[PDB]
């Protein structure tokens, strides 16, 4: 039942702007034990599988540029893109890895002009 | 490149017939990595199906749990998904995804495999 809700469902930004997209869980995803928030972010471009961008809420994956920055904790998280570049136009989902079933957010569709 | 997860399925399949998919892994050790099964469709979006931990443990999605089966073969570096009572609803792009440390990445998301239950 851990309900993952992303926002907005879609936005139109322009090259060079800070992009902010939110992701929220119905329950806290923080493991009171290691103090890590079990939440990951993904990017999916046309006809390609999704790729991981950030895990444990802020840990970037390899090759992921410094412009993508995950933040937040508990039940409210955020993926920020410091300065967007055209290549960034894609779908961004979040998935909670705290409890099984590891549900996904509904996605936010980023359109870059 | 070096590490790849290639899933292979039937493509088109008749309903209430059983699905079978195989995730073939390369470049990493299955004991040291966790493999999940997930599917994606335009209608249903992304859905987590289950996973088998490096050390045997298998978890399923509480819904599909009754029609699901996940297993593996560390010697062949393969993971298996067997879903029963197919319904035209189960059509999706199926994927295996692994997590673990020690590689040039923490995660490796497979190619996907289209299953068209028709």
């Amino acid at each position: 039942d851990v309900v993952m809700t992303q926002t907005p469902s879609s936005l139109a930004m322009s090259v060079g702007q800070k992009v902010t997209m939110s992701c929220k869980s119905s329950q806290s995803l923080l493991n009171i034990s290691n103090q890590k928030n079990y939440l990951a972010w993904y990017q999916q471009k046309p006809g390609q599988s999704p790729k991981l961008l950030v895990y444990f809420a802020s840990t970037r994956e390899s090759g992921v540029p410094d412009r993508f920055i995950g933040s937040g904790s508990g039940t409210d998280f955020t993926l920020t893109i410091s300065s967007v570049q055209a290549e960034d136009q894609a779908d961004y989902f979040c998935q909670q890895h705290y409890r099984a079933p590891r549900t996904f957010g509904g996605g936010t569709k980023l359109e870059i002009k | 490149g070096q590490v790849q997860l290639v899933e292979s399925g039937p493509g088109l399949v008749a309903p209430s017939q059983s699905l079978s998919i195989t995730c073939t892994v390369s470049g990493i050790s299955l004991s040291r990595y966790n493999v999940h099964w997930v599917r994606q469709s335009p209608g249903k979006g992304l859905e987590w199906l289950g996973m088998i931990w490096g050390g045997g443990s298998i978890e399923y999605n509480p819904a599909l749990k009754s029609r699901l089966s996940i297993s593996k073969d560390n010697s062949k570096s393969q993971i298996f998904l067997k879903m029963n009572s197919l319904q035209t609803d189960d059509s999706a792009m199926y994927y295996c995804v692994s997590y673990g440390y020690g590689g040039d990445r923490f995660s490796y998301w497979g190619q996907g495999t289209l299953v068209t239950v028709s």
